[PDB]
């Protein structure tokens, strides 16, 4: 068949938020630039959307982005404002054009994410340690093999001086490491906290730590023998992050206590009134602060969110905080936060997402207007067909009226409840209200215009249907969907039993109940052939059913996290999966086989709906947003060649006016094919060798023994390949004339015997010097 | 503690410099297998010259550590004559522990002085494997002269 859906990276999504900061950037200077789920271009002072890089369509290429989602680690921008550079939640730093948002290169090498990226002052060098507890430095080239320092057990905090050489680290494993940069060892290790860095600030020249252990600690640039000189105990909980000012005259902490202090005589101790203020510091404990590149405020990320301005006390800059200013956001991170329930019109250009106090209208990726009444999440949301009125469902258990013109409540619908509402839907024309309650009960609703005495307005409640009280082990009377008949014959509806049961639209009689069900079940649909359904429980199993019981069809069964939401296609062809664990399937309503397994999804998607169009996709989610869709011995002759090719070359330097066969003096090399081969087989090799060998041979032993090395070889390796080319030959059967390595055997063997006759000697007097104490101490 | 860790730091580097604070603080920590690194660097090479106490002389001065063994207590003498024992096992490793041996036995008394712990096991351990090796280079000696005696 044919099914709808792409795998490329867009389909005109509104995925991201813009939300979530932890860090960010400054640029122009006028203007910054933000970490958050994609990379966000704000102004420094009045909070516009000045530009947006996220997914989309660069020039050039396409699958590419201009960011991620994923949360963005850290981000800034180059000096010369010349270059992007972004790390993600995934191992791969992602480098981007500054003008465009094409990518230049990709960086991978890590095992973890980014927890580290900065930029040098060099700008040919830039340095990031990730969660895979070490550090890799980074040229323009793409040089690794430059410096990997690893000594740790954790995440690393603390970095950079000035000056190209004489590196400093501070590390979240409790430790704070010394490196030097031309051949990097641990000198020394200064250690004062036992739990994780959290931030990490010099001033100007002293490094002070903020960690777990709620104190400060100032060190000294120029250290040996650890420069203390005090410490700064107890803010009230522990440090989170610091910064200092621009003009190096003050410097600002920051902590999870909700209060940020500055220094100044900066000193060790804070001596400036602080009553000036009037936007007290924060109502969400903050990541990352950085003052604003306008010198006169500061720049706040905080994690609810989003992140704020302020200013700091003091005569230069603002003697108070001003009031924070947020971009222009598309009405989806200027209100509060995350989506439980959508709803879907019938004219495909009214769509409503509910947060915990906002609700926002949308056509495709326009926001008309928002309606605030929200007591909480709504874990239903309904229209009217038509797209007149829109009803909500709190968790409270109230129901609200709200018109599509105005924010305004017209009518709050009766109070009627004890419990939040799960499930809610209305019939056909729209008139018949049956919603989700543990109020043992169906309750239905009556609408229309208000013109009589019975509300329709109000929905007055006429008609009580209740026999709610099978008894069974799970639980008795609860309801988590409800499903109207699309031929409007019948209701659906979901119980604790592990059942559904099946009864037509007047007094109770029954038709069928399905069970069979290890887990509680989630939601319940019907297909508008009306022959077959389909049920989604809490035991990753999807059950089909027609109308039999017992007879089972096929268990369903292929996941891992719990299940949302699974739903049947608008003209019943497509039934699809959204679950706990960030992925989207397809699967065709004729056969059992899936079609599309859409997986671009990071964060939990809580619900999702298709209107009946089909061709685009409504999704729910926990960052708030809808992602909208469609041998050997011949290597030792040329050991000896190139051996005897450089010492006859040595010899004739000046005396008389190959980069590798390994090392300073190439006859090392020559041991090395000796510690190489085994101690097996190796007569093999050695016999097949000729005379010439030995002449070619004998010079790397007066070498050694010249040299005076038996660090790389040892006295019967040579004596032992000695006696075995004296066993194949020879002296003279090689040889019957005076040559002058003939003479020069004559005083190796007299260094050998001499150099084994000092051991023997050393061990001839130990073990006796050992016995005669042994005879005393009887 | 801290000391210890730093300490280790401090044992890090003084590996690049000299050898004679490196061992006596090599000696009082962990690990011995660097401890053995130390003195495979300094006693590795062939030398047979000028006045030694157990072989350590160079372009730089070793012979401090010929002071170093006649200060130290016995209790590093047994915590090192197990990890003699630990290296006359396998070949060639022997002779690095043959080095201090000469070396103690000229420096303290017959007594080892007075209080002296139980190591009746280790010098009963040592000797039948130094004769072991001493048979190997008695063969390799009376073997060495016999190329040269021919012509």
């Amino acid at each position: 068949a044919a099914a709808f859906g792409v795998i490329a990276s867009n389909a005109n999504c509104v995925w991201i938020p813009a939300s979530s900061g932890n860090s960010n950037g400054s640029g122009p200077g006028q203007l910054i630039t933000s970490a958050l789920e994609d990379v966000n271009i704000w102004d420094i002072k009045t909070g516009d959307l000045v530009s947006k890089l996220s997914d989309g369509l660069p020039p050039g290429a396409s699958d590419a982005r201009g960011a991620k989602p994923a949360e963005c680690t850290y981000l800034e921008a180059h000096k010369d404002t010349d270059l992007l550079a972004v790390g993600y939640a995934d191992g791969v730093i992602k480098v981007w054009d500054l003008m465009s948002k094409t990518v230049l290169l990709n960086f991978n090498g890590h095992k973890a994410a980014i927890t580290l990226l900065q930029f040098d002052g060099t700008g040919t060098r830039l340095i990031s340690g990730s969660k895979d507890s070490n550090i890799i430095v980074w040229d323009l080239v793409g040089e690794v093999g430059l410096y990997k320092l690893r000594s740790h057990k954790d995440s690393i905090t603390g970095f950079w001086c000035q000056g190209e050489d004489w590196l400093i680290s501070t590390s979240k494993d409790g430790m704070i490491k010394l490196w030097d940069l031309k051949t990097h060892q641990c000198i020394e290790t200064h250690i004062a906290h036992t739990g994780e860095c959290w931030g990490l600030a010099v001033k100007d020249d002293l490094l002070i730590t903020t960690g777990t252990d709620s104190q400060v600690k100032i060190w000294k640039l120029d250290i040996e023998n650890d420069k203390m000189g005090g410490k700064l105990t107890e803010m009230g909980i522990f440090e989170k992050q610091s910064k200092q000012r621009g003009l190096k005259i003050e410097f600002i902490t920051n902590s999870s206590d909700k209060t940020s202090f500055f220094y100044i005589q900066y000193s060790s101790f804070i001596l400036h009134p602080f009553q000036t203020i009037r936007s007290l510091y924060k109502i969400k404990s903050a990541s990352w602060t950085t003052v604003s590149s306008s010198k006169l405020e500061l720049v706040l990320t905080t994690s609810s969110n989003t992140i704020e301005y302020y200013s700091i006390p003091y005569e230069k800059r603002d003697p108070t905080s001003p009031a924070p200013l947020k971009t222009h956001t598309i009405e989806l991170q200027g209100q509060r936060t995350d989506v439980r329930s959508i709803d879907i019109s019938d004219d495909n250009k009214l769509l409503a997402t509910a947060s915990n106090g906002s609700l926002k209208i949308w056509n495709i990726k326009t926001h008309k207007c928002i309606r605030t009444f929200e007591c909480g999440y709504a874990l239903t949301c309904k229209f009217l067909p038509g797209g007149l009125l829109v009803i909500l469902g709190t968790r409270n258990g109230e129901l609200q009226l709200f018109d599509l013109a105005s924010s305004s409540l017209l009518d709050t619908i009766e109070d009627a409840h004890d419990a939040a509402i799960w499930s809610l839907d209305l019939t056909s024309d729209g008139k018949r209200l049956v919603t989700g309650s543990a109020d043992k009960t169906v309750k239905f609703w009556d609408f229309k215009v208000e013109n009589s005495l019975v509300p329709g307005t109000k929905n007055k409640f006429l008609p009580v249907l209740k026999l709610h009280h099978d008894t069974t082990l799970e639980l008795t009377d609860d309801i988590l969907c409800v499903r109207v008949s699309p031929d409007d014959r019948y209701l659906a509806i979901s119980l604790l039993d592990n059942t559904v049961k099946v009864f037509f639209l007047d007094s109770m009689k029954f038709y069928l109940s399905l069970y069979g069900h290890k887990l509680p079940v989630l939601s319940i649909d019907i297909s508008f052939d009306s022959k077959m359904i389909i049920t989604s429980s809490a035991d990753k199993n999807i059950k089909i059913w027609g109308l039999d019981f017992g007879d089972c069809h096929k268990s369903l069964f292929a996941h891992q996290d719990s299940i949302m939401n699974v739903k049947f296609l608008p003209q019943s062809h497509n039934f699809f999966s959204c679950s706990k664990d960030a992925v989207v399937k397809y699967w065709d309503g004729e056969k059992f086989e899936c079609i599309q397994k859409l997986y671009a999804h990071q964060s939990e998607v809580w619900a999702l709906a298709v209107a009946t169009d089909g061709g685009f996709v409504v999704s729910s989610s926990h960052d708030h947003s809808i992602r909208i869709w469609e041998k050997a011995g011949e290597r030792l002759m040329e050991a000896l060649d190139l051996g005897i090719a450089e010492i006859e070359g040595l010899e004739a330097y000046n005396r008389d006016m190959v980069l590798i066969a390994v090392n300073k003096t190439p006859e090392q090399y020559i041991m090395d094919t000796l510690l190489r081969i085994r101690m097996s087989q190796l007569e093999d090799a050695l016999m097949v060798m000729p005379f010439s060998y030995v002449l070619k041979f004998l010079k790397f032993i007066d070498t050694v023994m010249q040299n005076k090395t038996l660090l790389h070889s040892h006295l019967p390796l040579i004596c032992k390949n000695l006696f075995f080319i004296i066993k194949f030959n020879h002296k003279e059967l090689v040889s019957q004339k005076n040559e002058e390595l003939k003479l020069q055997i004559n005083r190796v063997k007299t260094e050998l015997r001499s150099a084994l006759k000092s051991t023997e000697d050393d061990l001839g007097f130990n073990v006796q010097g050992l016995k005669f104490v042994k005879q005393q101490w009887n | 503690k801290l000391q210890v860790e730093q300490e280790q730091s401090l044992q890090n580097y003084m590996s690049k410099g000299d050898w004679t604070n490196a061992f006596l603080l090599a000696m009082t920590l962990d690990h011995p297998m660097r401890l053995f690194n130390v003195l495979k660097r300094a006693l590795g090479e062939s030398r047979s010259r000028q006045d030694t106490e157990e072989g350590k002389i160079e372009v730089i001065f070793n012979e401090e550590l010929d002071q170093a063994i006649s200060i130290l207590n016995d209790e590093q003498l047994i915590l090192l004559m197990k990890r003699c024992r630990d290296w006359n096992t396998n070949a060639k490793t022997h002779t690095i522990a043959q080095r201090t041996i000469r070396c103690i036995l000229m420096h303290h008394n017959i007594a080892k002085l007075s209080e002296i712990p139980g190591m009746v096991k280790i010098v009963d351990a040592i000797i039948p494997y130094t004769q072991r090796h001493f048979t190997r280079v008695d063969n390799l000696v009376e073997q060495s002269y016999i190329l040269d005696y021919a012509l």
